[PDB]
This record gives C-alpha cells, structure tokens and sequence, in this order.
C-alpha cells in the first residue's frame, strides 16, 4: 500500500499530467490499453508501483489521478487521444466556462459549481487505498483554473483529509510562454491561500524550462509538449522511489524531512541532469561525477536564482540507473572541495542520497537523448526566495495603480484580500532572509 | 533463568536477526531450529535464550516488533527467518518516518499492547524470568521512540526484572536523517531512567573501525553488522555457555554499575576482522590483550585514555592458556593503573570460554564502563544545540502533540549524564 493519488488542474496541470502518465507507462510496461504483461497479480497486488496505479479483474492498471479542468478542450483531447483507454471517464472532469485568467473564477465562481463533484470523485479513489499515504497536487500558478480552484481544492482536502500529506508540482510563469497579463495576481493569491494546505511544493519556473530545452536540446522555440517531456522527467526522477523498489531506494517521505525545517520553508530547488541531445550524447557518456557536477550548475535548474549567493539548509540527490554509492561519495567530496556551498550554521552539511537502479526512460520520437544514469538534485537553498521577489515586484507594479483589479472585485473579491496575499509574500520572503542569519 | 529478547525498528530487526544467526551457528542450531551439534557445553544453557519445543525443536525467545512491515518480511525471508515464532512477529502498517514521537506516542502507542502481550506470553512459560534484553537504534522513530515506549512499559509490569539494551547511536557519517540528534537525545534520557545496562553501539566507530582498520572504502549496513554481530556474540557469552563464573544479567549489573544512571557500556572487540576475508594466523594472547584494550577496537567512538575505567569485563574465547590470560590482564592493569579507578579495587574480572566464534580460533570481547563514554553523548547534545537553538525541524514533533519543554528536560538530563560521569573521572 501506502497509494499517492495525483490531482491534475486548468491546462498547465493537465497537460503536465499527460506527459507524466505516459512516461509512467512505458517506465513501467504498461501499454495504452492498462495491460501490463509483467504484472503476474491479475486484479491486485502490492507491488512498488501500485502506489500510483490500481488494477480491475480484467487486468488493467490504472492510475490513481483525477484530471479538473473548468472547461472541457484540454481535457477532450485526453478522453480521445492515445492513452484514453488508461482512464476511467469519471477520473476527467470538465466544466463548460473556465475562469477566464481570474483566480476569483476558479476559486468561487465556476469553482464553487464543480468542487463538491471533484471531492466525490477524488473520494472514490481514496476509498480505494488501503493505506492512503497522500496527493500530488499538479497546477500553474498563473492560470485562473491553476490558481484559484487549485487554492479551493487545497482549503478542502485539508478539511477532508484532516493533515493528510500534500504535495504541488507549481508551474511559475514565464514571460515567453505565459498567457495572461494578471499572472502575478493569480500566482500571489494562490500562493497565500494554499501555503499553509502545502507540505511540500516543487516550482517549475517556465523560463529556466524553456532555456534549457533552447540551449540543451537545441530547439528554437520550445512549445508546451518540449518543456512537459523535460517537466515529467523531472517529476518521474521525485517519484522514482515511490513507484520502484530498490535497496538503495530512499522514500520521497524521508528526503522530506531534511528538506522542510520549517512549515512555511517547504519549496526545494530541483536540478536534473544530463539534459542532452542524442546527437550530442552519441560516443559521449557522462560519469557519476559529470552529472553530480552539473547539479551545481544554475543553468540546469527548475528555478531561475542563483544558490552560489545563498544558504543552504538541505541537500539531496536522487540518482536513478548505473550509479553505486562509491562513484557517487567521490563525486561528492571532489564537488564540497571545489564548489560555493554553504550552508546555514544549524543544520548538518551531508548530502543526503538516493540510488533507484531502474535507468531513465524517454518518450519516443522526444528530444532527450536515453542516458545510463541521471540525477535530480533536491535542495532547500535561501536562494529561491529570488523567484518570489521577481514576483512581489511584478504584483507590486500594478497593485499600486489597482490595474486590473475590478475584474476580480467584480467577482466578489475585496481588496483586503489582496493586501492580505502579498503581505503573507512579504513575510515569507522575511523568513527566507531569517534561516539565512548565523546564529548567536 | 530465562532472558526475553525484544528488536525493534529497522536497525533493531537487523542486528537483532545478525544475532540469532551467530549465537545460534555457536549453539548448534541450523535455521529449522534441530540441533546437529558437536560439543555438548553448547545445550546446557541454551534455555537462556531458547524455548524448547516437542520434537526437540529450539524456537529463539525473541519478539520482532516494527510499525512498519518491511524490514520484517526480510528478515522472514532472511536464512533463520524461519526459526522465529510467528506469532512473535508484532508490526504495524504506516511506519515512524524517523520520529521519536510517533514511536513513542501517537504511531507506537496504537501497537504497543499487543507487543505486550506477546512479552507476557513468553514470560509466563518462564522458569525465573532474568530480564530483558532490547536491540534498537537510537536515530529512527521506531526502535528509538517505541522502543523506549517499550522499556518503560515493561518496567511498569516487570519492575524487579533487569532491562538491557544494545542500542545503536547515530552518526552524521552514517546517517539517515537530520533529526537523528534529536531522538537520540529524547531516547538517552529515557535509558538513563530505564535501563539497568545497555551496550552504545556507536555508528560512528563501525563506521571508522570499517574504513581505518578494516580497509573498506565504501561500508555498508552489512559491514556495521558484522561488528555488532561479534560484539553482541562476545558480551553474552558468560550468559550462554558454562564456566567458572556463570553470569546472569542481574549479576552483569551489580558489579558493573557502581551508581545507578552510569550504566552506559563501551564494548571493544578483537581480533577486528572484515566479513568474507579471512586471515589465517590466530592471535597469541599478549595481542588479544592490547587490541581488545586499544581505542581503535572500541564499538563506542570515545578515547579510553580521555577518562577511566570505572569497571571492566573481559572474556576470552578459544583454546588458550588462562595462566597467560591472567598474566596479560594483570599485566595491563599494572601498566596503565592511573586509567583505573583507585576507589574501585580489582574492577577488572576475566573469564574464559573454551568454544570460539565461527571463523576464529581465539578472540577477545571487551565491556569497559569509562567515564570516556561522556564524549559520545556530548557529541550528541552538540548537534542537538545546533539545530535546537533555532528549533529547527521541531514541527516534525509538535504536530504529534510533543512540546519544547519536553526537549529542554531531555536535553538538560543528558547534560546531567554527562557531568556526572565527568565527577567520577577525576576522583
Ligand atoms: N510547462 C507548462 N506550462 C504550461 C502549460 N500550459 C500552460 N502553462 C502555464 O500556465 C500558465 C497559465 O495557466 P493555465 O494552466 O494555462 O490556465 P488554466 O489552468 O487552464 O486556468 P484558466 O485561466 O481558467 O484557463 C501560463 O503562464 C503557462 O506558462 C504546459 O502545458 N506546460
Ligand atoms: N549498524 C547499523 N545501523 C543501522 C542499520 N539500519 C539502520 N541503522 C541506523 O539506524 C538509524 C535509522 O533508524 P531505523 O532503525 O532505520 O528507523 P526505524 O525503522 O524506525 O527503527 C540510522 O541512523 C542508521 O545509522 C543497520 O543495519 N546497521
Ligand atoms: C568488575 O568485576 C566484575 C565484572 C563483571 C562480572 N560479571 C558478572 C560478568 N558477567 C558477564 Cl555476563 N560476563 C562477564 C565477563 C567477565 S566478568 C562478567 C563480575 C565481576
Ligand atoms: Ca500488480
Ligand atoms: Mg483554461
Ligand atoms: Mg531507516
């Protein structure tokens, strides 16, 4: 046992979840239609990757998700495309009128008409496990379904669920790829409303998704579909030790508790590596020490800051494919020598590591060259705190004028509302500067 | 005079299955639990540690406990795995995720009455029931918190029996988790109160024992065990087999314990060996003497020579000369007399056994009581003040209902321990 069930929201969410299920899948060998020939537990079993997938009598594996979206074109497209056979109809839920970038759409007025649905379908999942261990909450934060049914859905899970775990992958807007002028609105709001309903969440800043298929993958202009197969990847590397077995396996729970000293300081920077063309990865195999190396490297971070001007206050790496603990203690010591890591005063400096032996999987015809081993790097670094301030400021820019402001009044949001969000952001951009301070 | 054997948690079930192992290849018990066995100083005691079933069957009086079912399934599946009871196998399903709070309180206080219950099943078929000996770490949630749930349980019902633990201390260089300090130091405070002896299985001397003598560049687990193993074999050894001494845990404790809360024991092995890799010459007794005495020996990562013995029990195995066993041991003492206590007379007691463990012809197991030991546990309390001081990850432990205060009283008892043993190695 121990079942995570995802929670796909607004496109982003959705989209993501596409990809991420589709890799799941073929890591797993399971085909379009749920058959898993290797799985010999017709209709049941506790194997490692039951946690994400359940089965039927007939033999099929399904996943334990539910995808929401507050209109039916995104999720359309899963109901038709390669992998519909894998759902079961009510796992996507569809309205008819999105929130139209407003997070006081998704929150309460379209959201509110389809919440009690989405918690009678993500109940019939829970009543399935028998030992739920908790959700993975997938969304963007500047959508207005991403932001503000997400929030809603949090705020109700809490009261569901009691302190069940809760888990966001969070999509951080990016001025090349964003959709919608108010994204900062919407991203400060959700943040505010969700950070007491999040244990942990992983941000995917769009931009440093974007660079690295542009310089790493050599792609022009990289579409949705270029940074999800990237994305999953770095998805499918955290949940690696949930869905695997492994005697150097290290659970995502027991990472956790390095990764989170304080409630609210619950956002790890993530790093993978190799990201790297075929063309390029042709008679060129990276070693242990090249890809731990390259996780010390800003350009292949999830988020845009630079860790060399901040602390430290946990460290992890999860490796997955040929790696064994002796090249991986060399890589680490040779890397403590010659790299800028420091860490706060109260907190212990060891690395914290994990080894799952299954190799990396890439989605055919993607851009990502299949490598021998990988690594994705989990740290509790001050400095993301950055991606926070770039987006107070952005928030701040237009708040101060009150742009746009009336179409969120007009849905029955106050002002104090606003207010309220970005100083609970100015206080957690505060305690990120506090865990930062020496002792005394 | 039977002893219950408890283990508990990851480390606990481990170590404790290691042991089974060992003492029962010494014993002659193969892993169905019939006796094919060579000499006969091998049964007279077995009722120690073994019940005796119809058809000549020895079962282990032992007790596997976890809130967790993983680790258990290995050892289930492990080579004696089917020498335990069934019945005797108690775990829960969600685990501890490395808190002492949950063990203690909220996760191990759902399953601990039915671990009970199977201690008072194995006790009422006692003769004279000894005492109790625990395997568990210190760093984890469940041996740690649960375990010392235990231990207080068990006193509460059995307060006139001995309480022994072997407990593993936590090491950075060896490490699971950040909290470790922390529920080390809420666990020691449990031991000071609760135990009447216990073995500081420290990680970090396996750990540098492994990687400075043993030359393995990178240790695992199974290394670490290998020397828990072979301490734990040669610590009970005058438990188990007949000789001029015929020790019981009781009598362990009354002699080396000269004031109640300083039970903590430093054990020391020799000859250090790697697992696999055997070497072919056996000691001559002068070097079992001075390797068992040498600080690169210890279990516990503690200079001898920083502090002094207080007491010190020392066994022999093998076919050797007890005249030159004598010899050495008073020759030891004679040399370094200012290391122990004046006020102690004769604190140091040899015995020897004639059977030796597999693979060996002739070792040497050492128990020293030394003020020494408050080096581990300022060790401890220092990283524990690290993280403390900014009540870093202290959420983990108020969201099971635990307060600070219960953090500063542990703290402040540990610190205690501390200057007490630091009293005694200046008198
Ligand atoms: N990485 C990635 N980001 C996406 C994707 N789709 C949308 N986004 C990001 O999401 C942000 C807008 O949120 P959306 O999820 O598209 O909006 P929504 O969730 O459908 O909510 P509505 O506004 O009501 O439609 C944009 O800034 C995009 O950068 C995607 O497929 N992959
Ligand atoms: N020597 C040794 N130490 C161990 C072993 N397994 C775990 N440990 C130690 O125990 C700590 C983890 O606690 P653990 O027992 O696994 O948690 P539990 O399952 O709740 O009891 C770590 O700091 C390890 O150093 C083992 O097999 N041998
Ligand atoms: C300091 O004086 C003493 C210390 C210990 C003991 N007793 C009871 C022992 N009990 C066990 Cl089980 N093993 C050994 C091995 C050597 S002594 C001993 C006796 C006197
Ligand atoms: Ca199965
Ligand atoms: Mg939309
Ligand atoms: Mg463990």
């Amino acid at each position: 046992m121990r079942e995570c069930i995802s929670i796909h929201v607004g496109q982003a969410g959705v989209q993501i979840g596409n990809a991420c299920w589709e890799l799941y899948c073929l890591e797993h060998g399971i085909q379009p239609d749920g058959q898993m020939p290797s799985d010999k537990t017709i209709g049941g079993g506790d194997d490692s990757f039951n946690t994400f997938f359940s089965e039927t009598g007939a033999g099929k594996h399904v996943p334990r998700a539910v995808f929401v979206d507050l209109e039916p074109t995104v999720i359309d497209e899963v109901r038709t495309g390669t992998y519909r056979q894998l759902f079961h109809p009510e796992q996507l839920i569809t309205g008819k009128e999105d929130a139209a970038n407003n997070y006081a759409r998704g929150h309460y007025t379209i959201g509110k008409e389809i919440i009690d649905l989405v918690l009678d379908r993500i109940r019939k999942l829970a009543d399935q496990c028998t030992g739920l261990q908790g959700f993975l909450v997938f969304h963007s934060f500047g959508g207005g379904t991403g932001s503000g049914f997400t929030s809603l859905l949090m705020e109700r899970l809490s009261v569901d669920y009691g302190k069940k775990s809760k888990l966001e992958f969070s999509i951080y807007p990016a001025p090349q790829v964003s959709t919608a002028v108010v994204e900062p609105y919407n991203s400060i709001l959700t943040t505010h409303t969700t950070l007491e309903h999040s244990d942990c969440a992983f941000m995917v800043d769009n931009e440093a998704i974007y660079d690295i298929c542009r310089r790493n993958l050599d792609i022009e202009r990289p579409t949705y579909t270029n940074l999800n197969r990237l994305i999953s990847q770095i998805v499918s590397s955290i949940t690696a030790s949930l869905r695997f077995d492994g005697a150097l396996n290290v659970d995502l729970t027991e990472f956790q508790t390095n990764l989170v000293p304080y409630p609210r300081i619950h956002f790890p920077l993530a790093t993978y590596a190799p990201v790297i063309s075929a063309e390029k990865a042709y008679h060129e195999q990276l070693s242990v020490a090249e890809i731990t190396n390259a996780c010390f490297e800003p350009a292949n971070q999830m988020v845009k800051c630079d860790p060399r001007h901040g602390k430290y206050m946990a460290c992890c790496l999860l490796y997955r494919g040929d790696v064994v603990p002796k090249d991986v203690n060399a890589a680490i010591a040779t890397i403590k020598t010659k790299r800028s890591i420091q860490f706060v005063d109260w907190c212990p400096t060891g690395f914290k590591v994990g080894i799952n032996y299954q190799p990396p999987t890439v989605v055919p015809g993607g851009d990502l060259a299949k490598v021998q081993r990988a690594v994705c790097m989990l740290s509790n670094t001050t400095a993301i705190a950055e991606a926070w301030a770039r987006l107070d400021h952005k928030f701040d820019l237009m708040y101060a004028k009150r742009a746009f402001v009336h179409w969120y009044v007009g849905e029955g949001m106050e002002e104090g509302e606003f207010s309220e969000a970005r100083e609970d952001m100015a206080a957690l951009e505060k305690d990120y500067e506090e865990v930062g301070v020496d002792s005394v | 005079r039977e002893i219950v054997h408890i283990q508990a948690g990851q480390c606990g079930n481990q170590i404790g299955a290691k042991f089974w192992e060992v003492i029962s290849d010494e014993h002659g018990i193969d892993p169905t639990g019939s006796y094919h066995g060579d000499s006969d100083l091998q049964l007279e005691r077995i009722n120690v540690y073994y019940n005796e079933a119809t058809g000549n069957k020895y079962v282990p009086r032992a007790i596997l406990v976890d809130l967790e079912p993983g680790t258990m399934d290995s050892v289930r599946s492990g080579p004696f795995g089917q020498i335990f009871r069934p019945d005797n196998f108690v775990f829960g399903q969600s685990g501890a995720g490395n808190n002492w709070a949950k063990g203690h309180y909220t996760e191990g206080a759902e399953l601990v009455d039915s671990v009970l219950d199977v201690v008072r099943k194995e006790s009422e078929s006692c003769d004279c029931l000894q005492g109790f000996q625990l395997t568990h770490s210190l760093g984890g949630g469940t041996g740690s918190g649960m375990g010392t749930l235990l231990i207080s349980k068990i006193r509460e019902e059995y307060p006139d029996r001995i309480m022994n633990t072997f407990s593993v201390m936590p090491s950075p260089k060896v490490s699971d988790t950040v909290v470790e300090p922390y529920n080390a130091t809420l666990s020691v405070h449990q031991l000071v109160e609760n135990t009447d002896e216990t073995y500081c299985i420290d990680n970090e001397a396996l750990y540098d024992i492994c990687f400075r003598t043993l030359k393995l560049t990178t240790p695992t687990y199974g290394d670490l065990n290998h020397l828990v193993s072979a301490t734990m074999s040669g610590v009970t050894t005058c438990l188990r087999f007949p000789g001029q001494l015929n020790a019981d845990l009781r009598k362990l404790a009354v002699n080396m314990v000269p004031f109640p809360r300083l039970h903590f024991f430093m054990p020391g092995f020799a000859p250090l060996t790697s697992r696999g890799s055997q070497q072919y010459r056996a000691l001559t007794v002068p070097e079992l003497t001075q390797q068992m005495f040498d600080s690169k020996n210890m279990m516990a990562a503690c200079d001898p020579r920083h502090g002094r013995y207080l007491t010190v029990a020392a066994i022999f195995r093998g076919r050797m000369s007890m005249k030159e066993v004598d010899e050495q041991m008073l020759n030891v003492q004679n040399k370094n007399s200012s290391y122990f206590v004046e006020w102690i007379p004769n604190n140091v007691k040899t015995a020897v056994c004639d059977i030796p463990p597999r693979g060996l012809k002739m070792s040497a197991t050492f128990i020293g009581n030394s003020t020494a030991i408050q080096e581990l546990f300022k060790r401890i309390s220092e990283q524990f003040t690290a993280m403390f001081r900014r009540k870093a990850f202290l959420h983990w432990y108020t969201g099971e209902g635990m307060d600070e205060m219960e953090f500063t009283e542990a703290e402040s008892n540990m610190n205690d321990l501390v200057s007490e043993y630091q009293q005694y190695q200046d008198a």
